[PDB]
């Protein structure tokens, strides 16, 4: 029954690291005891240090792990993958994560339990890794490929990922990394300076993997601009180098998988345009859709809970949550009837993308309201224009 | 119907181009007698016959091949030069880019270096030569474009071979092209 | 119930900018005064100063900060792009409020608040941005996309806002911009030169965006020339450079999805050839259609008073409007035979775009009755058979 | 290009793995026995037909390189009359292309002399992997409307004559992987002559598969109880008849049967896969760990059938 706690304490703090683990240590043993996160804290060291402490999902305090991590504020670093002839950026190259990563795990909500599918994956990953798994009776690439529908978080999802592994393995491994190639910037005008760039760049990535605690996860966010289809770009002649850079990437990945501390997040909007030889050779080649009622019910829970603190609507009020609902028997007796409409909104807000979700209760302010501060039944009644009005625009571009 | 892209070879073949012409002009400058005729490009080239100085012309030019491929450069000169290391015959190779036609006339190029042993006058042997590269940069910017290669290490460009004098050209060649402005001449001195 | 003025200075004129604010408070508040406009007149040193004093929409209680401003009389600025041997403008660069732009906001008439919604877009998008929402719970990418049949004021549209909002937001924002791309110039017919440089215009329009004083407009006109849809064939027929341009925009798109002083304003006509990953990204997605009955007779009017103030009319006479035409119950009297006849040709003419509909009178005074001064009791007529001509012109071409 | 101077510790567990119901690995073993020996025998081309060229050829990422250095090894290990050793080359396409043809024909020659004199002594047994072939026409389709042909179709070509000029000799064999099934414009498709069709896995296949992978991943007590498990000559003797001790063989069979076609290279993945997946748990039974497999297999067909 192991339940997940992590600790974001402030970056001005330098108390060392047991210290502060066993004063939030017997901060637990005060509360004994639903994913919850405080920050109004008590202790005054407790106080200085910590910034936030946060229950990640009746169980009171069976076994719980301690993950403590550093915000950076800094942003990526570039690289030129060139010997500085040409001026092209290469690669993002981050760092343990940033502070512009904070809460993206939070932001993003899934229909069933896809998150922890990726987590146990690459959990699964280190385990069998771990207890010395002989390679060739039994193997495995690290590859994964997520694509579906644009706007459903497939390039918002590696790097929560790189964020929450490397929160969760920072017990195991110090920091870890993030390497977003471009993949634009690989090929040239001169023809067979694309295969001399490649192996530059996944040369580099070996180096940067060398330490075997440091934790890397490469990010191709567009590999259907990088390996295009082998045998349709042959006909109708591109130049030499078109189906001889699909090549190489491929052998590199082949021999990538004999490093211990590897992942390969990909994302495509076209599947039919990839390959043959890449769509079979990732792990999971995970869909990832519109998110249904009870995933959009969380991410209007989430934007009117955001709009609520930051005064955009001045009286703040209480939202009860789905399962919550539940039990309340969606009896009409004037305490859930804002939730229900919350929910008749989500009903009828079925297969928008998931970006235009986030982005509707702007466009609903903006458009219906024409004014600095509202009450709530308002701003739900502008929703329902605004996803009216959404259906109608996609209505008429045909 | 097919649109489609190109696949230039433009700025790299030059050097490489320099190369059968530095294996021919190692040769015909006098400046190599180690150096046997050969056939290559349907002409008689006179070529190197160690493979030890075809992997120096490697590292020399074979490694900035690609980094040669900046078009910030003007002169490719090969400086043929005694152990002062300034001219007496400036192959300059002034590189007026504007970006098989180009064995086409370099069938001219090569053939009229070979005859330009009928024009060159008798140049003292013992003398080698410098690859000049004369970058739209002076005083070589950006030492890691000339840098590239790891084993073959650049300099900066030093008081000594950075300059050169007693420009009298005879343009043995002033071949025009497509792609390239080859104006090659030998400027004696 | 707040009502606009913007007053015109002129360039000649240097009085400093708050002694003018306050000669226009004396201005406005000694006559104490829906959109009716003045000229410079009734007072020796304002005519020396200003050139027009006018309102936008009646006691007027609470009256807004004057916006008053000089037009600056220098056109488009080309900026080239490429290293060496460009010779090909990349992208206009006009800075608002320019001087051609002048009165082309007044002239265009959509009588379905189309410039309600532009307009408020912004002015929510600075609320939501000076009280710091958090991007991650609520975000938008700022896109705008426009579309409808050929010539309905799509780029007339995207121009004569970009200096509205400079003129609207003068107090925030201290100049405008305007960047008019030329798309042909970013493709390329080199191997991968085709979005190694699309990066490099939005890196310089970037580099123009980080002065937080500016208020960059960047204008794509007719964007499936620059995100023509991804699947079009396996064949060499749109070769692989067009797979890689497309999701290099998008990879640009949303780099500067973080500023808050930058609007996209995009154009096209033909929509269902815009890439779908682009379809989506884009924040209100506008359809303007051929005008209606109203927005027609508005057109006209503003025509023939163009005319009889320029005299290739007979002695003028007065018009009246559909506000005044209702009130009067359509009576035939002295004055009315005018209204109601052009009301008859606008109710006749709907259809058409509105090229057509401005072009109509010199036709209607190129082709038919022409005697270099015409009266307006035959000119109207000489219009209306115009108006048949085009229908005419349309069987034939079938 | 790469090398390998005999089966190493990466070269036993391929062919003692690589598992097909048609026997077309001991297809391969007697087709080269024919080849070798009618070589050695000094019989005439003309009228029979024979060259040192075999094509393997099939759906990607179904055991074709794996078969063809496995298969090196089986031949150099077997010709124990012959060659004392053998030598494997896998010669890489992509990095032979310089700028232009006077940097790539030296580079090409002197790789060909190291490869003179590799063979200059016809004690071993040598191999060639060309690995892709349609990397050497897609180069050649473009003579108009692509880059330079002078720097891209004559070294191509100039490689495609050396490939002749090596073939010629007595002890030489020729492999190559193609995964299209309607020709190549190269002269190895008419000319070739051992020309291999490779597929998916049949039936009888899955169950070899899984229970080396039920093997292995009992060798290290990752699935605690150590049950015993029966080939498939036990189920067919016994008249597939159910009872206490035969059962999970069954089950197994069961879904072999159901994981007929996907591929070579995913089901030896697929435990690992169920293992993440659907058994959360840091050591499993193996009763569970079919009905896991189970739905593995079940979610693979769906992710085939999910990608439109
Ligand atoms: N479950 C969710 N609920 C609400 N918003 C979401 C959800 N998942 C993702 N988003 C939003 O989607 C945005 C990320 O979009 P991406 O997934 O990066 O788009 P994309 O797939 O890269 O688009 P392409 O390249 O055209 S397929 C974030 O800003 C989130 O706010
Ligand atoms: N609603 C309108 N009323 C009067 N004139 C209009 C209207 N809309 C457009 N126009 C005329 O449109 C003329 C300009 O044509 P454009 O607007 O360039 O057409 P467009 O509308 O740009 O359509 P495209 O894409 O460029 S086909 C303007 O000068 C207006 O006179
Ligand atoms: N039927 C199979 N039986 C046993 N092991 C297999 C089988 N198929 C693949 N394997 C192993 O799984 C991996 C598959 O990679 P490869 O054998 O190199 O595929 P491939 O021949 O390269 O196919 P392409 O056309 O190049 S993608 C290898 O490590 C194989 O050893």
């Amino acid at each position: 029954p192991t339940v997940h706690v992590e600790v974001h304490q402030r970056g001005s703090s330098t108390a060392k690291k047991e210290d502060i683990n066993l004063s939030v240590r017997k901060l637990l043993n005060r509360h004994n005891i639903g994913d919850y996160t405080w920050t109004e804290f008590d202790e005054p060291f407790l106080t200085r240090n910590v910034q936030s402490v946060s229950i990640i999902d009746d169980l009171s305090a069976c076994t719980v792990a301690l993950h403590i991590f550093q915000l950076n504020e800094d942003g990526p670093s570039s690289e030129n993958l060139e010997e500085e002839t040409e001026n092209i950026i290469a690669a993002n190259h981050w760092v343990l994560p940033a502070a512009e990563f904070h809460g993206l795990w939070d932001s993003l909500v899934y229909d069933v339990e896809v998150k922890s599918h990726l987590l146990d994956y690459v959990m699964t990953t280190l385990l069998f890794s771990d207890k010395n798994v002989n390679s060739n009776l039994i193997t495995w690439n690290r590859v994964v490929l997520l694509h579906g529908p644009p706007g459903t978080g497939k390039t918002s999802l590696c790097k929560a990922l790189a964020q929450k592994l490397t929160i969760r393995l920072s017990s195991r491994y110090r920091y870890g990394q993030l390497i977003e190639i471009n993949s634009h910037s690989l090929f040239s005008k001169w023809f067979s300076e694309s295969g001399k760039l490649v192996t530059k760049m996944f040369q580099k990535i070996q180096d940067l993997i060398d330490d075997k605690d440091a934790l890397v996860f490469v990010l191709i966010d567009q590999v259907e601009s990088l390996t295009a289809a082998r045998n349709a770009c042959r006909a109708g002649t591109e130049p030499s180098d078109a189906i001889r850079v699909v090549n190489a990437v491929l052998t590199q990945i082949d021999q990538i998988k004999r490093h211990s501390n590897v992942v390969i997040l990909t994302t495509s909007n076209i599947t039919e345009k990839i390959d043959v030889a890449f769509v079979d050779r990732a792990d999971i080649k995970q869909y990832i859709g519109p998110p249904s009622a009870a995933a959009i019910f969380k991410i209007y829970l989430s934007c009117l809970e955001e709009l609520m603190k930051c005064q955009i609507i001045y009286p703040r009020q209480q939202l009860l949550t789905l399962r919550e609902l539940e039990m309340i028997g969606f009896i009409e007796n004037n305490v859930s009837k804002l939730s229900l409409l919350l929910n008749d909104i989500s009903r009828k807000s079925e297969g928008l993308s998931g970006r235009v979700l986030r982005k509707l209760p702007f466009l609903a302010h903006a458009l219906y309201v024409q004014a600095p501060t509202v009450t709530i039944e308002g701003f739900l009644q502008a929703l329902s224009l605004a996803v009216d009005k959404q259906f109608e625009e996609r209505k008429k571009l045909a | 119907r097919q649109d489609l892209n190109f696949g230039q070879v433009v700025a790299d073949v030059l050097c490489e181009f320099l190369e059968v012409a530095v294996h021919l002009i190692l040769y015909v400058r006098e400046v190599y007698g180690i150096f046997q005729k050969r056939k290559k490009y349907n002409v008689p080239v006179q070529m190197s016959c160690h493979p030890e100085l075809n992997q120096y012309i490697q590292d020399t030019l074979h490694c900035v091949k690609p980094l040669l491929e900046k078009n910030d450069v003007e002169k490719v000169v090969v400086v043929i030069l005694d152990k002062e290391h300034r001219p007496v015959e400036k192959f300059v190779f002034e590189i007026t880019q504007p970006p098989s036609h180009v064995e086409q006339l370099l069938r001219a190029f090569i053939l009229k270096i070979s005859v330009c042993d009928a024009v060159l006058d008798h140049n003292p042997p013992g003398c080698t030569f410098t690859v000049l590269v004369h970058t739209r940069e002076a005083a070589t910017r950006n030492m890691e474009k000339i840098q590239v290669i790891k084993d073959f290490p650049w300099i900066l460009a030093d008081e000594q071979d950075v300059h050169m004098h007693d420009p009298r050209l005879i343009p043995l060649k002033t071949m025009t092209s497509d792609i390239l402005k080859m104006q090659l001449y030998v400027e004696e001195r």
